[PDB]
């Protein structure tokens, strides 16, 4: 072992216990019902007063929208996770940044999207996520030039090294914007992996298996939502990241699957995936894979902090507040649109 | 409710951190 | 007589300067390339 | 008479059993407390059933505890340097069996912890697994018994 | 993973310069050059009870050091959003500490057997003084490491305590337990110490 | 007419032979337990089953025992050159041949009880592989054996 | 007459005879049993037909300890210097060149038996391959033979 | 009468002492002073109050300090190899134990000048926790006073 | 009249030959079956005419088998030191030649076999560069039967 417990809290253990400060302010169980025993937005951001998030909402206007909440929420997570990162020495430093590349991702899709349709870059700016901020100057008055903005995305954005997987920038107005992203998160998601495999340790142990289920919900998903598109199996197979478990004959049972019963028997190899897919009913009134997916990777997240010693701490933190901040927008949601009966589809957390 | 296992347990752990707390104090 | 002085002196100044030279010269060629705002060019 | 160097080999294995037993039962103390503290969080109820493992790496302490004592009790000034060869030899059985020990201990303790936060039924399974990695410390004290009364 | 490099580097070759040369000495029948019995009675008896001694109080309290920044590292990071763990959890470093308290009385116990010779030949030095010399270093090496990695382990379980506290009250006073039982280790290592340097008498 | 120092070999071999055993009887504990709770948190009924590995790695650590026992009672004031040299190189083969056999029954038994919970049909296998690994540990007792009665 | 440290070498000859075997042979029971574990997740009927590689690797083993124990059996107090010299270098050649057919066979059936879970027609290649990387453990133990028998 | 070189022990633990305790006293300024830089960006007004564990590093280099001007000042000609030895282990005593202290200062202090920033009554816990860092190089220096003086 | 040590070189001479040798075929073996087993799936037709970097590994081994077998023939009791140090010479020749030899083959091999599983013009080429990596092991063994049989 690499006996992380002699040298982690030298950089990192006040970032733990700090970290592990924030993961006690997510709400629990009882706090869900609470909020989901409410009758009003005002109402909601009553109840949600006495949690962790306290007046986080309470500067805002008293006409309380959906959309204000969720900004709101992304804005404090944001800001939690600026923090961390600023607090963060080299290696955390890096672990971070490979968390806001998911959202940088996002951000830079929107951009080529954006460009490719002649429409300024710094009116696209503001729709960009904030975890993703291109604060670069590069990437800025491009002039809506694809090729220079290719050129800016290369030299001064961490995104160099994933667009190595394209071939040139003609690939920006040839391939579709959805292919463009799969694959930069494919090679993203490998990069990530490989990184945490080298970091070893308990951060590896504790954060591979999230990898693994990220790349094997991703395979699933991409094969059950490719069936009736133009995307031929051959270039949907490209799109299977390779850390999961299927990479031995899985992911290729899945590249040649024609239909949901095939990628039913493919999961059916893995007890784990087994479960998620008997479960997801799919028919209306009950969970769907999706909620059974978002179930278990809640369930791993959790799991990651009963390891001390390690970075997948703040990942999983990232992704249950996350998980946390789009259950209070759906319950939001579902007191504005008054649908009480779907209230219960948040997944809980702790 | 009274578990004398449990009691059993807490009082060694008192006895124990009271006997070796003599030396190191 | 003094095999044991001169042995000792002439081993470890010698082990301290092929030391002192791997390290150098191990700094110098796992030196940061320096053309990283090439790389992306280039490649 | 003997060597006036023989008793170094008989000391240093009195210290060898007592500092390498001793790095085991840290060892496994040490993983086995951040494991159970972590978990603990999540099964409250758990904490003194799992506590186990950490009495484990105690006990391995104890053995290197025992044959340190024979040793620097049988260790004189002028003793054979065939003592304390076998002093020696002793030691280092002891503390390096209890080094595996406390190992082995440390790694099931805490894994079997937080399975056992997941699923109560490993228990049993987990005191099977810590009995046999404590067996090789007792192990390692049987043969350092021997060879510090022989 | 440069200076790892190095370390191994230098172990490496160091073992291989050991053991071509252990094949020399034996297959060129120069054994009796590699005098173990001249290194240990030459080598003078102060150098190894003052390396015991420095020994016994300097790897204590690294150790204390040690778990003393692992567990306040911890205490302090969850205290950001609950002080209640900088009030409580003070156990854990005095516990780290009293690992360097031991450290300093097997420190004085060790030091308190010391004594000159006058004598430069070995037999004239005698077994007594020749052992005395080992045993205060074999002492030193054990009050210290043993003390080491307790101090080592009680600081990684105090991080561990102090994390839990921050989420729930009622945990540290069960996990205070492991934090007791790697405290022993410490006082093991002492009564060993004690043990070896009991009949040692320099002069 | 021998050597006051010839019993130190045979001393290390017996050491050897009981340490090197125990580290791989700790690292094949260690690793199959490991093993044995990450799987045991979907498949809880295989514990027992699957609790092969560990017992494996004691055989391995009880072969060890053996042979170290072995030395130690025939370890003797005026142990001749030669047959502490024999003791010596009957522990090196017993403890090494261990360690190896305890490092493959770890990886083995992790991958055969990972496995077994989603492949029943690989436990068969999986008890294959292991008894290999557990006939080198047996190979490396045969050896000490003929090297330490000679 | 002879020098007395020559049982010394000869006893290296054997131990590293067996231990080296024995760690080559563990490796490639060890990367082959991950193999199988890994690939009868989907392909349980190739459980047994992957388990060649085993085999292969414990053949090296019994290399090792048939130079092994020819080594212990021609093992005596008064063998020349040179004899001993021929029982190290047998013991050393027969070890080393086992743990590298060790590595070497691990490696191939890992990647055998990986790739035999998606393409049948790959096992003759793989059989072939072992028996490549076989050759080099029946190179060493001839050689082993040839300076042991001398 | 006393050997030529019975000297170089005493100046290198003088040596030791400085050297030592100025490695550890500049870890400790080192990490505080990166601790206060990143927390002085929001909280201007904690500087002062956050400069509290550079000022224990430079007391742990004081104590450095202070024992090797205690062995430079009772150096002499004739220093005999007792005196000589105990000046060496006083300043390795210091040296180390200062060392200690100043690594677990700089980090205590590091996490607490971030941690006060956050929340204000994280100070006097850091300052309790920085108390006893410091006081583990001031046993060091004890050690060193009682060996010097011997 | 010949020093009774200098068999010594001529038997580590044998052992080298062989087990450098060894070696290099090993890791290309298992470099050149790890690309077997990786182009197999897609182009399976191609493995027999792809075994060939396997077979030029095991022409190394049987280089070093040669070169060990002459030394062992050629090693005599009173071997002169000088003939002893042209065996040891033969034999570090011709076995880091073909260890050299066989880490060529293994990257080529691996590297054109992936290459020729998609473009079939490619296998030539990877003979060729086959065949002048092999010379490399030729020289070797061309230096070391040369010293061996001056
Ligand atoms: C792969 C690595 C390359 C192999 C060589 C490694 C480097 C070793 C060379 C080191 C430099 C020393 C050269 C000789 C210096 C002069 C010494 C001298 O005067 O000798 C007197 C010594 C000692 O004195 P003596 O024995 O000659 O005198 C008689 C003494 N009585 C009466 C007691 C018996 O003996 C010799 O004459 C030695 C001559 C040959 C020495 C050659 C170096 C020995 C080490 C060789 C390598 C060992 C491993 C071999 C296997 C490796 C396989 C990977
Ligand atoms: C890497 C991990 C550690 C293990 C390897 C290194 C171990 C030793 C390193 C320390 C320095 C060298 C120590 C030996 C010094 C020489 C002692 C001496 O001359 O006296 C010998 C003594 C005495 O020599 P002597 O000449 O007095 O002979 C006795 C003569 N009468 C009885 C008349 C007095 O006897 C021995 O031969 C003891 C064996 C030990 C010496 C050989 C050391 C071996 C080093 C490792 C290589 C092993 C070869 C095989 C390789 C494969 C291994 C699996
Ligand atoms: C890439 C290819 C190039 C390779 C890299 C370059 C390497 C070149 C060599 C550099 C290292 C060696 C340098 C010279 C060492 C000897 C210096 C002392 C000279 C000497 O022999 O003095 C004798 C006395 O020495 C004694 O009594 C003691 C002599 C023994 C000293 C041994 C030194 C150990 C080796 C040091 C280097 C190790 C690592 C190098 C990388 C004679 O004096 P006298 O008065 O007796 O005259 C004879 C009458 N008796
Ligand atoms: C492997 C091939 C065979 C090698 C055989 C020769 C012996 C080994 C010599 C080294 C061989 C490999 C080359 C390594 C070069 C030195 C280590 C890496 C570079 C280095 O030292 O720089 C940084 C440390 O700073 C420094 O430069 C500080 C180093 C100087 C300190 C000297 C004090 C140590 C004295 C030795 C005695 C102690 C013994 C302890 C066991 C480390 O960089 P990084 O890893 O942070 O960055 C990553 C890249 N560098
Ligand atoms: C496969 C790997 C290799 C395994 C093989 C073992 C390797 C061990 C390495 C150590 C060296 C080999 C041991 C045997 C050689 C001992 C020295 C013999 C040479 C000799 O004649 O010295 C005698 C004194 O030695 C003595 O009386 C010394 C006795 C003690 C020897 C053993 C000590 C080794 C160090 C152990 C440290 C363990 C540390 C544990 C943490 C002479 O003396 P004399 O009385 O005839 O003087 C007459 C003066 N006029
Ligand atoms: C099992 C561990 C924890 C120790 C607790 C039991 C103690 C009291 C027992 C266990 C093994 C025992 C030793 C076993 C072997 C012998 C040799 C015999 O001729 C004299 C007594 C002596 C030296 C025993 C002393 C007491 C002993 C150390
Ligand atoms: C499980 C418990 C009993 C173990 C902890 C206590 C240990 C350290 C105690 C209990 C009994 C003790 C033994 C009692 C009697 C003797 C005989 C004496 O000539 C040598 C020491 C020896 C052999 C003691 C060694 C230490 C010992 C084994
Ligand atoms: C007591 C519990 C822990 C069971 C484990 C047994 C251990 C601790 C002890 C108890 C009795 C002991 C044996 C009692 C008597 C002797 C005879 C002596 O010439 C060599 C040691 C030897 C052979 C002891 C070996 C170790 C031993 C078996
Ligand atoms: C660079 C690192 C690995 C150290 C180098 C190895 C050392 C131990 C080797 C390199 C050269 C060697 C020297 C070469 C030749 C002789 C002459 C001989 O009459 C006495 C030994 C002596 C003086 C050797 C002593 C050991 C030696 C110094
Ligand atoms: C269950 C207990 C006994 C531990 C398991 C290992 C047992 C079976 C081992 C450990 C040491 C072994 C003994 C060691 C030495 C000898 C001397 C030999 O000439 C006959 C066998 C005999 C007497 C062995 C019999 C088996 C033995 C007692
Ligand atoms: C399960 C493993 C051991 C393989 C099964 C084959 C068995 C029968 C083989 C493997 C090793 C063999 C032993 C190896 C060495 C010797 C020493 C020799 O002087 C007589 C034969 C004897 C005693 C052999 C008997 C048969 C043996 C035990
Ligand atoms: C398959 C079975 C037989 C293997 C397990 C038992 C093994 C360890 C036993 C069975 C028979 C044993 C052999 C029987 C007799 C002797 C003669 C003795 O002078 C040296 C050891 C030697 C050669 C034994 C070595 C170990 C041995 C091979
Ligand atoms: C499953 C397979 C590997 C089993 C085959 C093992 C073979 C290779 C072994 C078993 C016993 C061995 C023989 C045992 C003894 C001798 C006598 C010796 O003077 C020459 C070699 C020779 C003749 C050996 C040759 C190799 C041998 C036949
Ligand atoms: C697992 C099995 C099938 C593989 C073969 C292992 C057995 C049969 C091997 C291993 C060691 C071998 C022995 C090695 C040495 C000798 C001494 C020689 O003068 C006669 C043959 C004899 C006695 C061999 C007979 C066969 C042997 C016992
Ligand atoms: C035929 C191929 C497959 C090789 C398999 C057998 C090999 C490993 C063994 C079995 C018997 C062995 C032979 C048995 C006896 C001798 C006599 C000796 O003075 C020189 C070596 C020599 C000539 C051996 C060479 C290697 C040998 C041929
Ligand atoms: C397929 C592999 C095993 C081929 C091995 C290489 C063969 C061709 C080599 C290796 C060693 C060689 C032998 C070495 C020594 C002698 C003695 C000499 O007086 C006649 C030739 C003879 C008998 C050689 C014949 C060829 C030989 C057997
Ligand atoms: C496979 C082949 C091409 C590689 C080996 C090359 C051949 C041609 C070389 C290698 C070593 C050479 C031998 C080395 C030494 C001598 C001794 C001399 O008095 C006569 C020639 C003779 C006997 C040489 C003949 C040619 C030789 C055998
Ligand atoms: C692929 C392998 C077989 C290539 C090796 C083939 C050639 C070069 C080998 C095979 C047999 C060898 C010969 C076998 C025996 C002798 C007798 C010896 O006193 C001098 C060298 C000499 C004359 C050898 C020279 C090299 C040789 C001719």
């Amino acid at each position: 072992s690499f006996f992380p417990e002699l040298y982690f809290n030298v950089d990192n253990g006040y970032l733990e216990g700090l970290v592990r400060g924030l993961k006690a302010g997510v709400l629990s169980q009882a706090d869900y019902l609470n909020l989901v025993q409410c009758e009003t937005l005002e109402d909601l951001k009553l109840h949600l007063q006495s949690t962790d998030y306290g007046n986080f909402l309470a500067n805002e206007a008293s006409p309380l929208t959906v959309s204000v909440i969720d900004d709101k929420l992304k804005e404090k997570m944001v800001v939690e996770f600026r923090h961390m990162r600023n607090h963060a020495y080299e290696p955390l430093a890096s672990f971070l940044d490979f968390i806001t590349y998911s959202y940088m991702i996002d951000n830079v899709i929107l951009l080529i999207t954006g460009t490719l349709h002649q429409r300024s870059i710094a009116e696209l700016v503001p729709k960009c996520h904030p975890l993703g901020s291109f604060e670069q100057m590069e990437a800025v008055n491009i002039a809506q030039t694809p090729a220079e903005l290719y050129n800016a995305i290369l030299v001064d954005t961490p995104l160099a090294a994933f667009f190595q997987d394209c071939i040139s920038e003609q690939d920006l107005d040839e391939m579709n914007i959805e292919i463009i992203r799969n694959t930069l998160y494919k090679a993203y998601l490998e990069s990530f992996y490989k990184f945490c495999t080298l970091l070893g340790g308990t951060t590896a142990d504790a954060m591979c298996p999230i990898l693994e289920f990220e790349a094997d919900r991703r395979a699933f998903i991409i094969t059950i939502n490719s069936f009736g598109t133009e995307l031929s199996k051959e270039d949907r197979a490209k799109l299977f990241p390779h850390c999961g478990r299927l990479y031995p004959e899985g992911l290729a049972q899945l590249a040649r699957a024609d239909d949901y019963e095939q990628v039913k028997n493919v999961a059916d190899y893995y007890p784990e995936y087994k479960l998620l897919f008997e479960g997801a009913g799919s028919n209306p009134g009950d969970k769907t894979l999706e909620d059974r997916f978002f179930e278990h990777e809640v369930k791993l997240n959790k799991l990651a902090f009963l390891n001390q010693f390690h970075f997948g701490v703040f990942y999983a933190f990232v992704k249950l507040k996350e998980q946390e901040c789009r259950n209070i927008v759906w319950i939001a949601e579902c007191i504005a649109q008054r649908h009480r009966a779907k209230i219960d589809n948040y997944i809980p957390i702790f | 409710v009274f578990d004398f296992g449990d009691t059993m347990v807490h009082q060694a752990i008192h006895t124990i951190e009271y006997c070796l707390g003599c030396i190191s104090n | 007589l003094e095999y044991s002085v001169v042995f000792n002196l002439v081993l470890w100044i010698m082990t301290g300067l092929a030391l002192a030279v791997i390290i150098t010269s191990y700094n110098i060629w796992n030196m940061d390339p320096g053309y990283d705002s090439i790389i992306y060019r280039m490649t | 008479n003997n060597p006036e160097y023989s008793s170094f080999f008989g000391v240093m294995g009195a210290s060898s059993a007592m500092v390498f037993s001793a790095m085991g039962a840290a060892y496994g103390t040490a993983k086995s407390g951040t494991g159970i503290a972590a978990m603990s969080v999540m099964r409250p109820e758990l904490i003194m059933k799992s506590i186990i493992p950490v009495v484990m790496a105690g006990i391995i302490a104890i053995y290197g505890l025992v044959v340190a004592v024979l040793i620097a009790n049988s260790l004189t000034d002028g003793i054979t340097l065939y003592r304390s060869f076998l002093q020696l030899g002793a030691g280092l059985s002891v503390g390096l069996s209890g080094l595996a020990a406390g190992f082995a201990i440390g790694i099931v303790g805490d894994a079997g912890v937080r399975g056992t936060a997941q699923q109560p039924r490993l228990f049993v399974g987990m005191i099977l697994i810590l009995i046999f990695a404590e067996v090789l410390g007792l192990y390692g004290l049987i043969v350092a018994l021997i060879l510090s009364t022989k | 993973t440069g200076l790892e490099l190095l370390y191994l580097g230098i172990f490496v070759a160091f073992w291989a310069c050991m053991i071509v040369v252990g094949i020399c000495y034996t297959i060129f029948d120069l054994g009796f050059r590699f005098d173990v019995a001249w290194f240990l009675t030459e080598t003078s008896p102060f150098m190894w009870s003052n390396l015991g001694i420095g020994l016994a109080i300097s790897l204590s309290v690294v150790g204390a050091a040690w778990g003393i920044y692992i567990t306040g590292s911890s205490i302090i990071g969850g205290g950001v959003k609950a002080p209640r763990i900088k009030t409580k959890n003070l156990v854990s470093i005095i516990f780290c500490e009293a690992v360097a308290i031991y450290g300093i009385i097997m420190a004085i116990v060790i030091s308190n057997m010391a004594e000159p010779f006058s004598a430069t030949d070995p037999k004239a030095i005698g077994h007594r003084n020749y052992h005395a010399g080992y045993s205060m270093f074999g002492a030193g090496l054990t009050v210290g490491l043993s003390n080491l990695f307790c101090g080592v382990c009680v600081g990684i379980v105090g991080s561990g305590a102090a994390l839990a506290d921050a989420q729930n009250p009622s945990l540290f006073v069960k996990i205070l337990i492991v934090e007791i039982f790697g405290s022993a280790i410490g006082l093991f290592g002492v009564i060993v110490a004690i043990l070896q340097t009991s009949r040692v008498k320099m002069g």
